Order: C-alpha cells, then structure tokens, then sequence
C-alpha cells in the first residue's frame, strides 16, 4: 500500500499519511468559535482528569497577541510548538509593518508550515488543527487550520471529537449579528448537543473580543452562569 | 439504470436484516443448542447402561434419531442465517482499489469467519477438504448415523455374526453418535459467540467500509 | 491483419452481453432460485411426515426429481451465462507488463470470483480439488441423488435386508437431498448477488483497464 | 555446430506456424465446437423425454456416442495445435539471466495459459492433480461414458436389478454426458478465445523477448 | 510494481507518481478560461458547502498581478503556496525590468519550479493543476499548468472535476473574437454541460480583463444575470 | 587425495558427454518419435473403422502391442540420455555459497527442466505426486493398456457379459491407447525440443559456473 | 531486479534505469535533422491535437542562438529544462570567449549534466532526446544526445517514435550535399515513410541556416509547397 | 544477497557492484597498446555502425595532452568525463610545476577519482576502463585503470570484448624494443586474432609516440598498409 | 540476518561486514616482517601474472619515508589509497614536529582512519591489512593493521593468504636479534613453509633498515642467492 510515507501520491492521489494525521485531531476535546455582532467568540471544552492537575495549566484558548487568539486539538506537544510560532510570526509582522493588518495572512505563514511538512520526506505532518479568532482592520475573523495545511474563514466552526455533531447543531441553529450574551448560550447548547446521553458539562472556557476592545477571559464564575 | 440495481440489491439485504440475526443468535439459538446439548448428554446416559443384544439391532433408537434431527434442524437455520450476513457484507464489497482497503479488509475478515461457521463448523459441503473436519458431526449427521448403523445391522442379522466385539460396536455407534452432538454443540456455540463479537464490534465498517472525505482538494 | 482478429473477438463479446446477463440476474434468475428454494422446503416437509416401508423402495419420488432437474437447469443456465461475463473480460485482458496493471487487477480479481461460482458454488467439475467442495450439493445432483438411492433399494430388495436403520436411511437420503437443495439455493443466492454487485461496481475497468494518457510527452 | 542447431530448430517452427493455428482457433475451430454444443443440448432434450426401461440397456445410444466421438476429435486437433503454439515460444526462451526477462515473463506467462488448456480444460493427463478436474469433462470422454454405462447395464441385467432408482440413472448418465459436453465447449470457447487474446496482443514479445541496444557503449 | 518514488522510470518510461499527482488535480472543482475578442476570462464553479463558511473566502481565481489572474485544482494547500510563489516571482520580473512582457515567462518560472519536484527523491510533486490568464505586450493570453511541469497555451480550456465535459462541449461550440458578455454565456454553458442530470448551479466566479485595461471581478449579482 | 577423485568424476563426464547427447535429440530422436506418431495414428484409423465383437476380446492386437512397445523404447533411451546430461551437470555444481550464484541457478534451472522432461513427460516413476500425471500416457504404457483391456476382456468372455457398451470399451481402450501415443509423442517432441534449446543456449555457464577473476586483489 | 535504482549495475553491467528512460524519448513524435550543401536543417512533426491549442505555442524547434537549434523528443517538462539550459550554456561561453567556436562543446557540456544525472542516487535521468544543428567555425553540425549523456555527431538522424523507419530510409536514399530545396523534399519523404497506411502527414516545422547566414524558420505557407 | 550495493561486501569479501561495473567495460569494442623501442602505440577497433555517422566523430583514442593518449571502453558517457577530467587533471599537474614528469600520477589521480565512486553509498562506480600511454622524465609508460580504481603498468595490454583473445596473443608473440613499423604489424595481428571466423577488420585507429617526439595520429590511409 | 549494514550488531556484539572485510584480505599474496639485530625487514611474495606486466611496477613493498616502510594485502585500490594516506600523514607529522618520533603514533593515524570507516553509515570498510616497519627514536618498530583499525605490535608478523602457516612457522623457528642474512633465511623458509606440494618460489622483495641507516631494497640478484 501507497500509506507508509508521506511523499507518496496513491493512485487516486491521495496522501494517506495526511489523513491519517488529520485521524490525531479528532481524539482532541471540541472547541468552537463564531462570529457575532461586533466580535468573535471561542469556546473549548474541559475534560477534567483528575484533582491533582492545576486547572489555570495547560487550557486550550491561547492568546497569540492582545487581539487574535487560537485554540488547538491534536497531539498536544505539537499543539504547543505552532501556537510558539504563530505568536512569533505576529510579533515578526508587527516589527516590519507596526500593526497585524489582516490576521488572514498570519493563518497563512502558520499554515504554510503546515504544509511544508506534508511534501519533504524525513518529517511528519504536525497532527493538530487550530482556530484562530480575533479582530484585525477587515473586521472580526474566525479561522480553521488543518494538519494538511487548508484553510477557510468560517461564520461558525468547530475542531476536536465532537466537531460534526457541532457543525452540525449550528448549521441548523446559527444567526449572523448575535449579542455576545446569546452567541454565548447558542455555543453552550451546541457543545452540550455533541455529548452522549445526560452525561455532564462541566466549566468550558470562554474567550470574547469585540470590535475597538482587547480579548477578554471569561473566569470560571462568569462562564457558570450559562451552564 | 446500474446505481438503481445496486440501490435495490442494498435495500433489500440491510444491516437490520444482518442484526436481527444477530439477536436471534443470542437469545434464542445459544439456548437451543444447550437444550440440544444436555439432550444428546441425556441419551448418552441411557446408552452407557444397556447391555445390548441382537435384540438391539432390530430397531433404530428413536430417542437418538430425535436428538440427530433435532441438531440437523438447527444447523439448517443457522446456516441459512449466516448467509443473510454473509449476504449484507458481500454486496457492500466496493469498488476494488489498492488503497483505502482498510475497510474492506475488515469485511474479508468476518467473512472469513461465516466461512468457518458454514464450511467447516456446520460441515456442510459434500466433500470436505485436505483441511479434514475439525467439527466432531456434520450437518448431515442423521444420515452419517442410519448408515454407520446399518451396515452393522446386516452383519449382525442376514446365521448373523458371532463377533462379540461386533455387538458392542452396535452399541458404541450409540455412544457415540450422541457423544459427537455434545461436542459439536459445544463447539458450534464457541463459533456463534465469536461471530456475534466479530459482528457487533466491526459493523460500521461492514457496512460503509470507505467514508469519503473529500476536504483537501478543491 | 492482427488487429482485425481481435476486434471481432471483441465486437462479438461486448459489454452490453455480459451486462445483459447482470440484469437477468437481478430479476429473473435470484426469483427462480428462491421458487426451486420452497419447491425443495416444500418437499422436505412431505417426506418428514412419511413413515417409510418397503413400498417406498419400489418406487422413485416423482416430487424429488421434480425439484432436483429444476435446479440442475437452473445451474446450468447460470454456468452458460457466468462464461458469457468471463469472455467479455478474459478477451479484454491488456498486453502483459510489470506496471499499469490496477486495471488487470479488477479484472483478475473478478474472474477469480466467477471461477468461484461456476468451480466450486455450480459444483460443475468432474473432480473437485483439495479445497474440498464446500455447495451442499452439485450440478449433477440428480445422478449422485438416483445412485445414492440406487444402493439402499437394491439392498432392501434383491430376501431383501432386515435393517431397520437401512430404511429410515432411504428416507433420509430423500430427506437430506431437498434440505441440500434449500442449502444450495441460498448459498447460490449469495453467490449470485455478490457477483451482481461486484460486476456493477467495477465494469468500467472490466472494459478498459488502461487509460492512454499521453500528455507529459512530446 | 551450436548456432546451426537452434537455427534449425527455430526454422521450423516460425511465428507464422503459430499464428496459423491462431487464425485456425478464429475461424474454424470455435465455430465446430459451438456445433457440437448444439448437437449435445439437442441429445440432451430426446433424452430428457425419453421414459426409460430395460430396453434401453441393451443398446448403446448412437446419437451419444456421436456427439462424444466428435468432441473428442475437436480435443484432440486443439491439443496438437497448443502444442505449436507451446512449441514457437519455447524453443525461443532465452539464456537464462537474473535481468532483462521483462519478455521471458510474457513468455512464461502465456505458456501457463496454455497449460492451462491442455492440462486442465482439455482434461488430457492420466492422474489429474490435487488442483481436481475443473473442466465437467476430459478427452477421454468416450471411455468415461462407456465405463460408467457398462456398469449400470451389468446391474440391470446378469435376474436383473429391481431398483427403480438404478433404472431412472442409466438415463442420467446419458442426460448428465450430453450436458457435460454442453458446459465442456462453452468453458472450452472461453478459453480458446482467451488464449486467441493472450496471443495477438503478445506475440512480439513471444518471438523476441530481448533487444540488444549496444548503443551506450563503445 | 515501479510507482512507489518519484525517481523511479517504469519499463515503458513512465513515473507513475507523476501520474497519480495529476490524479489529485481531479478532485478539485471544474474552472475554465477562454480568450475574446481583445480580452481573455476565468470562471470557476463555488460548490457550497456549508452557510457557516464565508463565501469571499477561499474562493479560487486570484490576481497575480493587476493584468494576470489564475485559477487552481487540486491540492488546496499546494494551491495555495504556488500561487504565492507565482506572485512573488511576478514582482521579480518587474523589479528586474519594471515590466511583465510576456506571461509565458512566468508561467514558465512556477512549471519549472513544479517539475523540479518530480526530478529529486524526498520531494513528492505538487498536485495542482493552474490556468494563467492575462493580458502581455504579445496580447491576451491563456496557460495551463500541470503537476510534471507542463505548459500549453490555449484559446479555451478547462481544469478540475468536469475538464472533460467541459473540454468536449467547447470542442464544439468555441468560436475565436465572440464579444465579453457572449463570451461569458458561452462558458456558463459549458459549465452546465457538466453537471449530471437536473442539478443546481449555484453562482459561480467570473474574472475578466480586455487589452488597455485592469482585471475586474464579477460581483455576484452581475453573475446572476447568466444562470 | 580428493581433487583426485573430482577430477575423475568429472574427466569421465565431460561437456562431449552431453553435447552428445543433444545431437542425437536434434537429429535421430526426434524423427523416431515422429515416425511413432504416425504409426500410432494410422492404428487408430484401423480402429475406428471396426466393429468390434466377441471375436476380438480372444485376442490381443499385435499392431497395438508393436506401437506400444516401439513407444516404450524411446522413452527408455531419452530417459537414460536425460541422465547422462543431467550427471554432467550434477557433478559440477559448485561448493556452497550465499553469494557467485549466478550460474548456479542457471544449472538449477536447467536440471529442473531435466526433471520434468523425466519425472513428468516420461512419467517414469511408481507413484505420481500431487501434481498428478499430466502426460497422456507413461512409459509403462504397455502395462496399463494390458492390465485395462485384461479387465474387459475377462467380464467379456468368463456366460459372457451382455453389456453393449462394455463392447464398445473393448474398442475404445485400443482407440484411446493409440490416441494417448499420438499426444504423448507430440508433447515429448516440445519437451525435447525445450531441452535442445536451454542446453545450446546455457552451456557454458552448465560447465563452468563461476569464473576466478582474482584481478581486485594483491 | 537491478532496475530499481540509477545507481545499481546489472550483472552484464546495465543501467536498467538509464535505458527505461530511454524508452521515455520514444514516445515522443519524430524529428529529423539532415546536413546538405553548406548548411544543416531540421524537420519535426506536428501531431495536432485539437483546435483548440494554439499552434505557435509548443512546437518543438527551439533557436539556442542565432545559429544553432535544438528538437526535443520525450518528457516535455525535462525537454522545457535542458533547452533552457542549453540556451544559458550558450551564453556563458559566449560571455567567456566572445564566440561558440565549436558546437561540439556546447553538446558535451548539456550531455554532462544528463549524465551526472545517472551516476548519484536520490535523482533521476532526464527522459529526454536532443538533435542539435548550427553553424559554427568548423561548419555545419549535427548532433544528438540521449538520457545517458551519449554523443554522436550525424550527416542525417532522427529521434522520436519513428526513428527507426526514418534512420533506416535516410541509410537507402541519404546524399551528401544536396541542395536546401532537395534535402528538405527527401527528409519529408522520409519522415512520411514512418507513418502506418495511408494516413495524413500534416504541416510539420522546418528550420535551416546555411554558412556565413542565421537560422531561418520556414512558416507553413512555405512549408505546405513540399507535401 | 550481497550485491545491490557499492558498499556492502559479501562474506567472502567481495563487492559485487564493483565487479558488474567491470561487466560493462567487456561490452566496449578492443583496444590495445603495446611499448617498442623509444616509443609506445595504441591501437583500437572501429565497428562501423552506419554509413550515417561522422567517422572522425567518436572514435575512441583522445590525447590528454600532446605527449599523452588514452583508450576507453565502456560506458561511453563515463569514459567521457573521465577523460576529460584527465585532461584537466594534466593542465594542473603543468600549472603547479610547469611539467608532467611522470604519467604515474596523472593515472594515479584519475584511478583515485574511480575508487572513490567504489567506498560511498549514493553513487555508482565508473563503467570503464582505459588505458594511458605516453612518454614521459622516466621513458615510455603504458598503463591500465578500471572501474574498481586498480593500475597496472603494462609492456602490452588490452581492454573490451577481445581482451582475452589479444592478451593471450600477445603473451606468445609479444617481444621488447620492435621497431615501430613491426610492432604496429604485431598489434594489427593481436586484433584480427579476437574476432571469430573469417570476419573483417575495418580500419582501425593507431596513434604512436617516440622518445623526444610529440604524438602523431595514423590517418586511415596510412593505416590501411597494414591490413 | 545482521550482515547488510556496517553499522548493525549481531545479537552476539558483531560486526560482521567488518569480518568479511577481513575476509578480503586473505586473497592477498603472503607478505612477511620480522625484527632481527638492530633493524626490521619486509618479506613480500611475486606471484608473476604474465611476461607482458612490467615488474618494478607494483610490487608491494612501500617507503612511507625514507625510515619507514609498508606492505599491504587486500583490495589494492584501496591499499594504494591507504599508502598514499599514510605518505601524507608522515609528512604533516615532520612539518608540525621537524620529525618522526614514534611511529606507532602514524600507525595509529591510519588504522583511525580505517576504523572510522567501520562505525558510519553509507561508506564501507577498507578492505586492506598493512604492515608498517621502520626505525624511529624508540628503536626498530614492527606493526600490523587491518580493516576494523585494530593495532598490534609484534616480533614478527604476516598477512595474506598464507598468514597461518607463516605465523605457525614462526611460532616456532623465530629467534630475537639474528644477524641481518640469518633473518632473511629464516624469512625465506617460513615464505617457503606456506605453498603447497613442491611449488616454485619465485623472486620475492625484500627490504631492510638498520639502527642509524635509512632503508634498503633488494634488487633481485642480490634476493636470488637465498632460494
């Protein structure tokens, strides 16, 4: 079989190294992120391990700078080592140019390694997707980014294990220009929809930024609240 | 129309088809073959007590014929329900490519094993084989019996046959004929276990052994 | 002229007759199967309620031979036609070469399913192999019915045999050569649609198994 | 001298000797044996209507052991003539190497076909393997026939035998031979025809299975 | 079997992973170019996939310049990384002469690059296939472009799913100096022509550029007025 | 001294030994097969044109027994010439090694050939393998025509037997048995033929299977 | 096998490799070059595949200098990249010397780098054919040159599919010294003795120069007057 | 087995690959060369191919400079980079001492160029040999190389098909300080000895140099004489 | 098996390419080295080939200087290549030092390089032994060195095909501080001792340096008075 290296085309010309480095994303937890009136929203689902673990470590929405935050799912080591290099690619674009004019382009760079990856020989794709949300001169941006390197803006989406029945919630729920209030719930009911049988959602984490503001952490009290 | 050909062979042959035999398998048929079982063990009883005499070779047992047919009748429905899976799987075999076959492996897989419930289990062709029969008594097992019988019967009928060692074979056939359906019925019932783990665990992919992912290319 | 030569071989042996015979398949010939199916559950139902007596070994069952002719025509129609399939690809097998050869995989892979079928399902050989012969029961399965028969008559005829156990074994070989017939006609029935789907599914390489693309030379 | 030697040899048996029995095979011999499949199915109808009775073991059925005869001698030019065939290529199987044998496979490959329909679809060996007899009937047709008959007939006559069965298989084994050689000449066109194939799209490669380029060195 | 390297030639001649890259380029959906009287166009079918994902997002015909636009099929990730290549080596002409004189130069500088990855283990090919079109100092212009590195000039052509369709009806009805909107209804047609049996086409791109002017994208609602 | 002993072995059979050999086949050898194979065919003309009664199972056919035994004399003479080629090259192959093999396998490639012109086309053993015994008639042709006709000949005469076709089998064992040489001898000349070629073409390599190039090392 | 790799010899000492890219070079469509009378021509066929292909684009004689030209037959892609090397080697001796003395050197420095391509793992051979034809100070010249690096200089050659008709006609006919109208007439005859029955030889491309002269490349007008 | 590659020795301790490199010298057409008195020659086999190529292109003797000569058989792509290599092996000899005192190392540059090929993976041996002959400080010097890297200095020797046959000839008939007249009567002897049964010797070529003399090339006029 | 590869142990701790890179050093012709009173000597066998090799051509006795001297056995490209080394290494050691004080310390320069060539993928081993004899500031010094670089310093010592009976031989007839012809008597036998059944012992080389004396050759008139 035409499965064992990543340089490889099948037949049909298919990287199966690369679908099969898309197969570690999906045993990540869901996350979402979706636009509503003057902003963007991330939310990720927590699934708590044990006691001893510090809750504030290692939770999945990062911030890349003040205005552009990204959440991951997928092998975690490799989750780490592409948030690094998108927080040094902003930085980068900031020193040449003094502002991040459109966060399309630093999705690019990021994918753009991403894919490097899938055509020498002697490396493996990174098994992680990204999104990425934040507000830039264009307006709000919501993003997704895959071990292939593919992008697309999305209005609503979704990474990790309970992806399609997210995606799937929202394709029939989602309403463009939502308050931030209501954007909230609606990603609360969709990650709920994506559990199996009255099984428990424990605290999410939430991250909001509207147009003219900085990115904001919901704290566990406030996100509770919408449970 | 082709794709309409296909659709109806599909929607005549489902996975709830293939599931209902299932069900059965566990329900009803395990319990069947242990009530087999124990009576096949039951007319061994009998058996290992009588002495027998050319009195014996004048009449057919009518208790271990029952228990003989009783077994032939399950072995018919088993077969013919293994073959409605067999059935489900082998119609939704796709496409043949050297690639994306990590489905239709697991379809070859427990095909595989039906093949060994059926051919081998069941022993059910008519010649089995250079693999011998593992199984202790085929499906045609009445027949199997009347006609080990018989040919002593004659021998011991015709002056008959004043082999003393003769006799107890008439006996032993007996025995063992009914001993045979205690061991098949064990080992029938290991394979119907085995397929219904095989099944419930691999039926997604019995079923949609491919999933078409088309998100990379545009 | 070469080329001339196989292009009435192949004008001869279309596509549209071996799809022909796919069709026929779907409709007419799966339907005959399961009537010769009931037919044969029917007549086992007959024979499991006759007590049988000398009487039984003077005459051959009318309603057996009925069954057992039906099928062997059945089975013989499904042969003629399954080769009709295999022409149309063995015809169109390509140039031998170490390389292109993902369309005369298809092809090997499902001639290898009729040689399935017609080999070993139809049971149609003189001698089957050491794979044994896995059909409950051949082509000719009216010959190997009569001799089978044959034998146990002349013994209870001739002072004929005293068994008791040789005439329930009459019985039982009409008993067992209809269950055959049920057993055969449901595995057929597999047989049957697994080729229908892997025909349909897969013809377009059956016909060309190469494309000629020459557009990275000049 | 040694190149005189195999010169004489491949003199003789020149590509246009094997491609006159290809054009044979096209023309004239697939359209016999489509004859003698008319003239078996058509044995086969009388004799499906005939009611049978000691009379007829006391006579061997001329129309029979026409179509036998005559499938025998069709059998016979065909094995003669794959023997050209296999002749021209294997006296031009080259020096044995571990490199440059993409055409001793093309060579290899074809003489296994032909193999093939000697061995096992003309049925022409005295044992036939473990591999069993696919074809539903060999050369030696003629005798099988004659053999399997004359031990009915001894039966039936000597007190004859009194087994109605007996009687009813004296008439299956003149159905079953007529039918045998139906499905023997369909399986048998199939294989000519594949063979036809095999060689036209191969032929070049038969004769010269090497190319001596000498032209990257000096 | 010899198809398991780039670098490796079948007995009759043949890399076959070349073959299977351009099997990737089959995946992607139908676009097409011809030339005009004066000018040359691009349209490309949008299937929609989703009401989540935004539309002005990747979308598949892009400016290389001002006076050159291409679409792509394929591998969305190499797309993407080959257009950016075709864009920065754009500027090099003209940075170099302060001109773009003839497209096929540029073309020729991405085909080059694409078959440079079909020479050298450890690398596997690009699986895109591009149409270049533009206007030049020789006049309008019309290139394709495939994973081995091959280039032809047409009058019309097709890439993705549909080519042959596509390919076939233009075969037929392609007629040389039509006037713009002709032009343009004539390539919906043949875009029509390759769908299966009754099924929608949804509003697809359109792209065009007539000698002495800049290259102008059709707005949806211009596109309307063709289905 | 052990070189000594090699050395004698080998000056004893040396490549004349066996070119010998080969020329006889070219020339001699395969002319007395073919003269066999017109003997044999002009018997069976004979034959066919007979009828056959009871006349005739009182006595053997001396033109049958002379193409026979004729037939049986040629296979004994290319049996032990087969030897002789096969000695020369069995007593040079080399001492063991995983490595300079090349020649090695082109003597095994020919040495196998050898055992299948001999074990096979010959059919010269006691007992054939699995393979079964795909020549149409061995060397101890004699023996097996004797023994099948002794058989008939025996029932045929003793109250006779009646059976018609038993008649008719008398006949067909001499038509079959001068058929089985006319085959044999066809499919031994290819074989001879193969032989002739692999041999001229190999020969070198037969003899001296490696060559000492000492030229890398001081 | 012995043919999986460039650099393994056989045990007769072959390059399976190499000689399967060879076969490469006969797929191609023939071209032929011929010297007559103080000059050197060549002709290649035309195979034309559609309408719509524009026929000034993709033809297969391609100018190095002004005075010397260049067929291709094979991989188009590797075609593409040793014409253009060729051109570049062209200058570099030019900018060396002031002027190609000897066309010889220009072919050996092309066959060099085709060779280095058969010597060192990880790369492939160029399946690629070249006939080169110029005027230099030696005289007229024609060269070929194949996927191994292997020169020979001609009177008459062909490369391509039909090759060996043509190479085999030119063995009968060939004159030294013909007149450029004749030589032109007897290497159409023979490029049409390569054709199976009766089919259509249409225009193919002619290119000659003559000593002390340029190149000068007939156009079909003046081509159509020799069939 | 141990012979698919340069750098694996069997256990005998044999390099396989090396001695199949040897296998593609035994392909090339015989060359010899013999020492006289105060001089040495060359002499080596035109099979004439086709009346269509240039004679005076390829053939096989090459000055390496004016007082040195080699003969190649083999691959004809290797044999040529290794003689010009040895070309430019000689000038630098010339720049660092203004002379070439002995050939000994010229040839013992070239052999370690050939050896080096025959200790690295990723390469392929050379598949030639060759012979150099010249005068030189010491005298006349004749010397032979091969694939593996091996120098002999020879009184006669041989290279190509007919090695053995001319070896053997030469090992009977071979004496010290001919005249040149004789000794080039003695080689043509040598040669037509190695063909098989009443078959031509074309003109072959002969090159000579004599003590204080530069080297002169037969033409084939002169050549003939001996015949 | 854990043949294939230099850099792969046996499960017994084996290297065993290295061992049949050994096992190339047997097919050498016997060579032989002995101290005796104040000095060391070299004993090498002439297996004569053929009238037609000249025979003050390679020989295989070695000066490294004028103080220190060599044999070797094995591939003989690459005992040419080590010699050469060892020239080089000799030379550094007197620019850096103004001389040569211990010589066990340029053996250990060699036999590192050797070893170094047993421990890296994608090179294989020198197949050569080396036996290095001279006088330094320590006194007469007697060294061997094989394929894996393993170092040892005898009394006396062989290598080649007929090490063993010469090294038995030796075993048992070898007396410390000879007279200078005692030793080369005493060599002769042992050389003798290693042929098989009355064969000839032609002219060997010998080479011989004493305390205080730069080295000596043999020259074969002088060699003959000791058969």
């Amino acid at each position: 079989a035409y499965d064992r290296a990543i340089t490889v085309f099948s037949p049909d010309g298919r990287l199966f190294q690369v679908e099969y480095a898309r197969e570690a994303v999906k045993k990540g937890s869901t996350a979402l992120g979706m636009k509503f009136a003057n902003g963007v929203l991330l939310i990720s689902d927590k699934k708590v391990r044990s006691r001893l673990i510090e809750q504030n470590s290692i939770e999945k929405i990062q911030l890349i700078d003040d205005y552009v935050a990204a959440v991951t799912s997928g092998l975690v080591a490799d989750a780490r080592v592409l948030v690094d290099f998108a927080r040094i690619s902003a930085q980068q674009e900031k020193v040449t140019y003094g502002s991040l004019v459109n966060i399309e382009n630093l999705v690019k760079r990021v994918a753009d390694q991403m894919q490097q990856y899938t055509q020498y020989g002697g490396v493996r794709p990174y098994g992680v997707s990204l999104i990425f949300a934040g507000i830039d001169q264009i307006g709000p941006r919501l993003f997704d980014c895959d071990p292939a390197g593919t992008i697309n803006e999305y209005k609503a989406t979704a990474i990790g294990s309970g992806k399609d029945a997210v995606v799937s919630f929202l394709e029939r729920e989602y309403k463009e220009n939502l308050p931030e209030k209501e954007a909230v719930t609606l990603g609360i009911k969709a990650l709920k929809s994506s559990l199996e049988e009255g099984e428990e959602l424990k605290a999410p984490e939430i991250a909001s930024i509207t147009v003219g503001n900085k990115y904001r952490i919901y704290d566990q009290e406030e996100v509770k609240k919408f449970l | 129309k082709r794709a309409a050909l296909i659709q109806n062979l599909r929607d005549s042959y489902t996975e709830t088809s293939s599931f209902a035999v299932i069900e059965e398998w566990a329900a009803g048929t395990l319990q069947e073959i242990e009530g087999i079982a124990k009576a096949a063990a039951e007319a061994h009883g009998v058996i290992r007590n009588s002495t027998y005499g050319r009195a014996q070779a004048e009449k057919s047992p009518e208790q271990l014929l029952g228990v003989l047919q009783r077994y032939q009748d399950l072995c018919h429905n088993v077969y013919c329900q293994a073959e409605t899976i067999r059935t489900v799987i082998a119609i939704r075999i796709p496409e043949h490519k050297e690639e994306d076959n990590l489905g239709v492996a697991v379809q070859h897989a427990v095909l595989k094993i039906i093949d060994e419930l059926e051919i081998k289990t069941l022993g059910s062709g008519e010649k089995s084989g250079s693999g011998g029969a593992p199984t202790p008594i085929g499906m045609y097992a009445l027949r199997e019996y009347l006609s080990a019988r018989s040919t002593v019967e004659d021998k011991l009928l015709g002056g008959g046959s004043q082999s003393p060692s003769l006799l107890l074979e008439l006996r032993q056939i007996d025995a063992d004929f009914m001993l045979k359906v205690e061991l098949a019925t064990t080992h029938l019932s290991t394979m119907v276990r085995a397929v219904i783990n095989a099944y419930l665990l691999n039926w997604k992919k019995l079923i949609q052994p491919r999933t078409h992912l088309d998100v990379l290319y545009r």
